[PDB]
């Protein structure tokens, strides 16, 4: 007789194998595949002359509702219905719901494509105390440039069309994970400041090279509302800027690469 | 540590499957050039005669011999086993039907079981069949012989280190991982599988499901028979200088059929062979032998895979004397 | 059809190729010109799959088996059914996996993000590149590359592993091995950590970035930091074929030997032996 | 290109931070040092390290096995060093070659290798504990603790119940670098080749399933650095343009797409479905399927080949073979 054998044909091992794979796909599509589905949801579309369903499968899809309570109070809930109000400066290029839309004003400034940003909330990011997080090294004392590092503080900051722009001014720090974030630069020709996410920093000893934009297109980098803060949503503005610049700067960078 | 292209490449197995040998062309050579040295056939005589068992005195074995067809078997014998001692190794200078000395006798057995590979142990040897060169090459002591203990280097022709004497202890891993083929496998396929026949090599069960009755706690076999086996094989392979798909598609090393190649069943008859050899003709010569052959617990050198073939699928690479010296065998 | 955000992403640009022609998208696909490729060349490798196994002796999914040619057509052009196929099936792979990875390009520029993952993306392809395509070159013969098999392809990872006795010994092997468990470890843990952080459970405050540093300075003694673990994971799974290439490209073409008896460039350092 | 996502051009450094611990703040020793060229890719800071009484325990336990499996190590090159320090990777402690089913075995043959399988479980055990509670501590859920149990469980299976289910102890993994490596043959021939193990199968298919996923989102947030993709607890909590941007990338490639957290949870699912998969396949090894390869062969999956050298009876089997 068998260790395992349960019927003229049945074995243990065998059944095990189905339940295994019930397993797995009751996990992925009954869980996983909900937990995908709380954020952007539900799709939105055109709209219907004559519609009145709770549409059934906008309904099965999605799980219920999550809130987490925020660590400096309030809460937020997720899924939820989240229409995007502000009006995009687009427009559609063919007709098809395939087609690619095109900007009817300046990308950059308009923030569509690249440039776009989430409605992040208005406030300011705060560390675990309860202090503004993302601070300029004016404000941020205890704060220091690494012995080894460039301090680009001093250095002019040089655009993508090869005209320095600015000057650095100071150096933008997390406080909650020690690590720079943004530059600020005094914009040449304006009395505005400008911050620059790190990432679209080359930082050399002698410049900080930028090549996301052309030196004019600095003075409509995005303006903060304090001058010491920064809100989480204009992070994302500023953030935003330089990104679309990398598809909108010059006229030949949407077209075909090569 | 490492060999330059090209490699040569067999198939062995069908399209796909990854089958086959894998060799470093240099090597093979130089293994070409140390068999070449397989001395040819000595000339042919005719057989003008009386059987030396009427002529001579002491002739148990080449009796029927013509007397210049028997000095022709002497002259290879001397050539294959003790070529820079001459005749006198065996004889004695003045009288040569004596005993006297111990490499008579010995090799009076050796031509017995030399004659016994070539006819009974026909499905492993086929037609090339073996001569007293194969094993000896043109020494006494046969270059590769097995004691029932690891012991180092491999070929008994070299200098031991301290480590590799097998009186330091603290050598034992490696005498043994040099027995198979640098594993860490903590057992000895030679005394275990190779001197007799009271171990089985396969492990592998012949049924999906696990069988009530053999299964649980002792009735089962325990898992160090599986890493005994794997080490086995490390050596063989080692030995014939190749890999496991030589012999067997690793999807099931336990079938045979379409699982297993012409050379596995040649294998498995050669496992067979050597036992023979070990138990019945080679482990009794401790009664004939000086102490100054035995080992440490007075076992005479024994034989394994490496005895003969010496890191080649085929000993020597095919060469054969089976023609040449029909007094070897096989025996009508 | 759109995500609730996804409209004002949806502009035109960024194409390697093709340019205005393919930019546009079929539901949630992008297209483009390699979107074009990618379909053509999925349909092509596809039909012979099928015409392929058609010609065989089974449809059991698990079984169904399309092998190169043998050794003996070496690199040239072999029979359709004695490995033309899987030959043909080879550079529609190829041709596919190519085609994905230009594509994610295109998707990543007009996004305006990097392009790290088609990046990341090469190392697999590449990988595939050395088992069918580099090492059959060094060695000599096509009859060399894996068979297109759910469970045949085993029984050459299989045999191929065996030819050098034990593969486990094979240095290269060791260090893909390790780095396959270091990164599903090291997966494991942050996607645990940044969902603890998230969820603590009741209706406890979500924490902060503090406390993801807090917990492994605590548990380990480090924290590497947010944006590190991310680059430790794409460096920890990268490895995983840049460092087994080595071991696979060297079993043939470098070294004919059981990859035990490699160590013995250490073992027997005379100073010791 | 984004410097910041190959090393950090600019370090900074401030005062060293602390979360406080709802438990053992006290225990947390060392000094904060910091290292310039550690920071240059990771954090600069390296330490303190809480000390505790798990994290104690477990240290004390994984110390004894250490020492035990050490000590006969060393036995085997009978206490010479050089040869030690030279065999050391082929040198290991292992479990009874012997039949002795679930018998104590001697020391000699298993006894020792028990005891450090003992020590070794005692220490995974500490170290789970003290992963659980740091966790509760700081006020986090525990879904590491979690993923650390089924690896764990794992090795209990390789190490202790698959050779209690069996009834033999023989059946374990050894100690040792080369040694317990060669279990991994000894173990799949006996078994009849765990390439045709589902369930390894499984297993394998997580485990590269982990290299895809680990690859795809390491990448993903390093392409949207730009926008603050690292800082992903507060891409949860207030979705931005970088996990919209990522979600995207990934919705126009593949065509479905995950969220900032749920990305974490695929991620999370995936890693334990490794060791959970490959526990399942080991419990039923032995147990209930004793050559995978046949019990494939029985349920028709097995992949079946031409003859190419010409198939080979097995001699044992004709006629007046011996045996
Ligand atoms: C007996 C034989 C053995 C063996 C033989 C072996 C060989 C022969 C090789 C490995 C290799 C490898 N082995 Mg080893 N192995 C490994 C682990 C590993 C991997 C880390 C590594 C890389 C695998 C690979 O190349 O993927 C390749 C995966 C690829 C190329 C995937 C390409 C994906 C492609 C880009 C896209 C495909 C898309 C789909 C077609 C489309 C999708 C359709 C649907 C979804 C839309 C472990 C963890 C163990 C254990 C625990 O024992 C082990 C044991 C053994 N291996 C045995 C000892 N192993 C390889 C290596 O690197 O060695 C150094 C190697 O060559
Ligand atoms: C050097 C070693 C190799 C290796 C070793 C290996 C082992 C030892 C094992 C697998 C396993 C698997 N392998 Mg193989 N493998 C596979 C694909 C597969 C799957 C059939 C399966 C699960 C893998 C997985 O989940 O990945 C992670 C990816 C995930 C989770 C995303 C989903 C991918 C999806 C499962 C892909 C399925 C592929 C389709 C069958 C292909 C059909 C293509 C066309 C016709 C539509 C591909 C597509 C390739 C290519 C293109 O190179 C490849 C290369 C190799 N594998 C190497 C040759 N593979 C396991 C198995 O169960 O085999 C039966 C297993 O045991
Ligand atoms: C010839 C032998 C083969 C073999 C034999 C084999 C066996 C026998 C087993 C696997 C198993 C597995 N194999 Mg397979 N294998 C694998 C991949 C895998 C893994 C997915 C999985 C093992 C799970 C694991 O990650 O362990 C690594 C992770 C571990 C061990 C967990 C550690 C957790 C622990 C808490 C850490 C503790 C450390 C502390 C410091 C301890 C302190 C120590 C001190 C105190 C002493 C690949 C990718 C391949 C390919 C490509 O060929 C392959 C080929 C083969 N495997 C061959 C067919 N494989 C396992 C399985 O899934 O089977 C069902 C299994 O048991
Ligand atoms: C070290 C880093 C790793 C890594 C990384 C990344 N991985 C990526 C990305 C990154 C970064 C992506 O960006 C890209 C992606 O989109 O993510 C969803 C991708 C992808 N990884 C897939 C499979 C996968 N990754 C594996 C391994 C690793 N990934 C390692 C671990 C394995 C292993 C381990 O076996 C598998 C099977 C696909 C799902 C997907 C390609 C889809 C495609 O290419 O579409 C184009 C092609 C098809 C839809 C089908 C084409 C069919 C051909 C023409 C006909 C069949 C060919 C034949 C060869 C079949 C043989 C079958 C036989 C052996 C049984
Ligand atoms: C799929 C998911 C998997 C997965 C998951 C997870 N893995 C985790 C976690 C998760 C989630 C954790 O949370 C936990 C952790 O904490 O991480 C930070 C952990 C861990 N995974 C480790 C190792 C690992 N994971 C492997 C595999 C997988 N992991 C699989 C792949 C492998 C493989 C591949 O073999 C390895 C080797 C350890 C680093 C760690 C446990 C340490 C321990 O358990 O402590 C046990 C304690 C000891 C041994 C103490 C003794 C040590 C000293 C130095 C001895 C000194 C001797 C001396 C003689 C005396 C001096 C005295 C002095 C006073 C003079
Ligand atoms: C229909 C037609 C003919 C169209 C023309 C257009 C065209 C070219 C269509 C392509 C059609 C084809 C060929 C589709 C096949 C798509 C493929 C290759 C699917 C495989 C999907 C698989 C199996 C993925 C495996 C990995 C996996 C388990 C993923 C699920 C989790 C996800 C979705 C991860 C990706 C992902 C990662 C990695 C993030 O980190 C991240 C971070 C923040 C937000 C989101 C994400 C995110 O979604
Ligand atoms: C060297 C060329 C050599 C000579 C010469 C030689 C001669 C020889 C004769 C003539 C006999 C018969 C003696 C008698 O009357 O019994 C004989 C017998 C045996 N020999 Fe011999 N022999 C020479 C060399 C060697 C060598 C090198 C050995 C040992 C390896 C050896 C052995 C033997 C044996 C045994 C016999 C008996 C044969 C039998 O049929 O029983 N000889 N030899
Ligand atoms: C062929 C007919 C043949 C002869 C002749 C022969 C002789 C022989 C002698 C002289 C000895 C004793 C050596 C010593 O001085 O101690 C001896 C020993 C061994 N032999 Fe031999 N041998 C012949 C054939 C074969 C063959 C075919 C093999 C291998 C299968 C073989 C092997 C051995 C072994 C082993 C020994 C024992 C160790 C030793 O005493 O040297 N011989 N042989
Ligand atoms: C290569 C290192 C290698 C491996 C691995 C291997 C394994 C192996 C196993 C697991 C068995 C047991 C089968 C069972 O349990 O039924 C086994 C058996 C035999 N092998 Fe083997 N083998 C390896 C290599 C080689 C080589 C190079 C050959 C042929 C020259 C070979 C031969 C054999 C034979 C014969 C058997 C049967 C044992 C008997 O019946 O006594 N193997 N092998
Ligand atoms: C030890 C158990 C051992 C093994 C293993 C073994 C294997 C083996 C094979 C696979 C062949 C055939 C190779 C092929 O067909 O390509 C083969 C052939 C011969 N062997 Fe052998 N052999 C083992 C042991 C021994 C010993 C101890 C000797 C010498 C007394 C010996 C001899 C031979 C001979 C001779 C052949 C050649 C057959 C041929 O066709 O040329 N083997 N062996
Ligand atoms: C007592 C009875 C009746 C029952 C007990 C049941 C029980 C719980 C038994 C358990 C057995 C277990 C769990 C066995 C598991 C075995 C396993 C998985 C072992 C696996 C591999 C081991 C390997 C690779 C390692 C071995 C050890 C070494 C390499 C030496 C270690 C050395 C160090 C870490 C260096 C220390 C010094 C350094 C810090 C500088
Ligand atoms: C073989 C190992 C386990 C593989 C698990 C595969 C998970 C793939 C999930 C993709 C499912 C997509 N979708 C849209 C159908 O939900
Ligand atoms: C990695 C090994 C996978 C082995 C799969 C074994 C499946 C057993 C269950 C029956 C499946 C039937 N089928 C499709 C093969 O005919
Ligand atoms: C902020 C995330 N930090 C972090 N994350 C992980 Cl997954 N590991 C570590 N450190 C050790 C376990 C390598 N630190
Ligand atoms: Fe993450």
């Amino acid at each position: 007789m068998y260790h395992g054998a349960l019927a003229q044909h049945l074995d243990i091992a065998q059944l095990v194998w189905y339940a295994q794979w019930l397993v797995i796909w009751t996990v992925v599509l009954l869980y996983l595949r909900r937990e995908d589905r709380r954020e952007g949801y539900p799709l939105v579309e055109p709209l219907g002359l004559v519609k009145l369903a709770p549409e059934d499968g906008q309904v099965y899809e999605l799980p219920y509702p999550k809130t987490f309570v925020l660590p400096h109070g309030g809460t937020v809930t997720v899924p939820r219905r989240r229409p995007e109000t502000r009006e995009l400066k687009l427009a559609q290029t063919d007709g098809f719901e395939g087609a690619p839309l095109q900007p009817t004003g300046n990308p950059l400034v308009d923030a569509v494509g690249p440039a776009s940003y989430a409605e992040r909330a208005e406030v300011v990011d705060a560390t675990v105390d309860g202090k503004a997080k993302i601070v300029p090294l004016r404000v941020a004392t205890d704060f220091s440039i690494a012995e080894g590092d460039v301090d680009p503080r001093g250095l002019p900051v040089v655009a993508a069309d090869g005209v320095e722009a600015g000057t650095v001014t100071d150096l933008w720090v997390d406080r909650s994970e020690h690590y720079f974030r943004y530059l600020e630069l005094s914009v040449a020709g304006s009395a505005r400041t400008a911050l620059i996410p790190l990432g679209f920093c080359d930082v050399k000893k002698d410049k900080i090279v930028v090549t996301s934009i052309l030196s004019e297109q600095f003075a409509n980098v995005p303006r903060l509302q304090s001058r010491d803060q920064i809100t989480l949503r204009e992070e994302d503005k500023v953030s935003a800027y330089y990104a679309g610049g990398l598809l909108y700067a010059t006229p030949e960078r949407a077209e075909s690469l090569l | 540590c490492f060999e330059p292209p090209p490699a040569t490449t067999t198939q062995t197995g069908f399209r796909g499957l990854s089958m086959g040998e894998v060799l470093h062309p240099a090597t093979v050579k130089a293994k070409k050039e140390r068999d070449a040295q397989y001395p040819p056939a000595l000339a042919a005589v005719k057989a003008e005669g009386p059987p030396v068992s009427q002529v001579y005195k002491n002739v148990k074995v080449l009796g029927n011999l013509t007397e210049a067809e028997f000095l022709r078997t002497m002259t290879a014998i001397t050539e294959w086993v003790s070529p820079q001692e001459g005749c006198t190794y065996c004889h004695d200078e003045n009288n040569l039907a004596s005993e006297a000395k111990y490499p008579y006798v010995v090799a009076r057995r050796m031509l017995e079981m030399t004659r016994a590979i070539n006819t009974n142990w026909t499905q492993h040897v086929a037609q090339t069949g073996v001569t007293c060169y194969t094993c000896h090459r043109g020494t006494p002591l046969p270059p590769y012989v097995r004691y029932l203990e690891p012991t180092l280097p491999l070929n008994n022709r070299e200098t031991p280190t301290h480590v590799e004497r097998v009186e330091t202890r603290s050598g034992y891993v490696v005498r043994l991982a040099k027995y198979t083929a640098y594993s860490a496998l903590n057992y000895d396929p030679f005394t275990m599988f190779l001197a007799n026949d009271k171990r089985q090599v396969r492990v592998v069960p012949q049924t999906a499901l696990p069988l009530v009755g053999v299964s649980r706690g002792k009735e089962r076999r325990p898992l160090s028979d599986a890493y005994a086996t794997f080490a086995l094989m490390m050596s063989i392979s080692d030995s014939l200088g190749t890999n496991c798909t030589f012999c067997h598609n690793a999807q099931t090393f336990e079938s045979w059929g379409k699982k297993s190649t012409p050379q596995r069943a040649i294998a498995w008859w050669g496992i067979r062979m050597v036992r023979d050899l070990n138990m019945n003709y080679l482990a009794p010569l401790n009664a004939s032998l000086p102490a100054s052959r035995l080992g440490r617990q007075g076992e005479a050198p024994q034989a394994d895979c490496r005895t003969c073939h010496q890191g080649v699928t085929k000993p020597l690479f095919g060469a054969s004397r089976l023609k040449d010296y029909p007094e070897l065998g096989p025996i009508k | 059809a759109l995500l609730s955000f996804e409209r004002k992403y949806r502009v035109r640009g960024g194409t390697l190729i093709g340019g205005d022609l393919f930019d546009f998208w079929v539901g949630p696909y992008f297209v483009g010109f390699f979107g074009v490729s990618a379909i053509f060349f999925i349909f092509l490798g596809v039909s012979l799959i099928g015409y392929a196994a058609s010609q065989g002796p089974t449809w059991d999914p698990f079984a169904i088996s399309i092998n190169p040619p043998d050794l003996k057509y070496g690199l040239g052009a072999a029979p359709l059914l004695e490995g033309g196929f899987w030959q043909a099936i080879t550079v529609c792979a190829l041709g596919a996996f190519i085609s994905w990875m230009l594509r994610e390009v295109e998707i990543s520029r007009k996004l305006g993000i990097g392009w790290h993952v088609p990046l990341a993306f090469c190392v697999p392809i590449f990988m595939f590149c050395v088992l069918q395509v580099f090492r059959p070159l060094l060695l000599g013969s096509w009859g060399h590359a894996f068979p297109y098999g759910i469970l045949s392809h085993l029984d050459w990872v299989n045999n191929f592993g065996y030819q050098y006795l034990n593969w486990h010994y094979n240095p290269g092997h060791m260090s893909s091995v390790s780095f396959l468990f270091v990164n599903a470890m090291a997966l494991g843990l942050h996607g645990g950590l940044i969902l603890s952080v998230a969820n603590p459970g009741d209706g406890d405050k979500v924490k902060t970035a503090e406390h993801e540093n807090q917990y492994f300075r605590d548990v380990v003694g480090y924290s590497i930091g947010a944006l590190s673990i991310h680059r430790l994971g794409l460096f920890l799974a990268s490895n995983i074929f840049l460092t087994g290439a080595f071991g696979t490209i060297a079993s043939g073409p470098f070294w004919t030997r059981g990859w035990p008896e490699w160590w013995g460039w250490w073992l027997d350092i005379p100073f010791w032996s | 290109a984004d410097y910041q996502t190959i090393y950090t051009q600019i370090q900074a450094r401030g005062p060293h931070i602390t979360v406080s611990g709802e438990w053992g703040d006290n225990d947390r020793v060392g000094k904060p040092f910091y290292s310039y060229w550690l920071g240059k890719i990771g954090d600069a800071q390296i330490g303190p390290i809480y000390l505790g009484a798990s994290g104690i325990a477990a240290f004390a336990f994984g110390s004894t096995a250490i020492l035990i499996i050490l000590f006969n190590m060393a036995a085997e090159v009978h206490f010479d060093p050089l040869q030690f320090f030279r065999q050391f990777f082929w040198l290991g402690l292992y479990p009874p070659k012997a039949q002795y089913g679930m018998g104590i075995p001697p020391l000699h043959d298993g006894g020792w290798w028990l005891m450090a399988g003992l020590f070794m479980t005692l220490s995974l055990g500490s170290w789970w504990i003290r992963v659980y509670s740091r966790a509760r501590a700081l006020g986090l859920g525990t879904h590491i603790a979690w993923n650390f149990a089924a690896a764990i469980f794992f090795v209990l299976c390789i190490g202790c119940i698959h050779p209690t289910l069996v009834g033999s102890w023989s059946e374990g993994v050894p100690f040792g670098i080369w040694p317990h490596i060669d279990w991994l043959t000894a173990f799949s021939i006996r078994y009849g080749n765990f390439y045709y193990c589902p369930w390894h199968g499984f297993s394998i298919g997580f485990a590269y399933g982990c290299g895809l996923l680990f690859a795809a989102h390491g990448a993903t947030i390093l392409a949207v650095a730009r926008f603050g993709g690292d800082r992903e607890i507060e891409q949860i909590t207030d979705r931005g343009t970088a996990v919209e941007r990522a979600a995207l990338f990934w919705r126009w490639t593949i065509g479905f797409n995950a969220t900032i957290e749920s990305v974490h949870r695929w991620g999370w699912f995936f890693s334990l479905m490794v060791m959970v998969s490959a526990s399942v396949g080991i419990l039923l090894t032995g147990t209930f399927v004793d050559n995978w390869y046949l019990w494939c062969v029985k349920h028709g999956a097995a992949p079946d080949y031409p003859a190419y050298l010409p198939a080979t009876p097995d001699p044992a089997s004709l006629p007046g073979a011996p045996k």
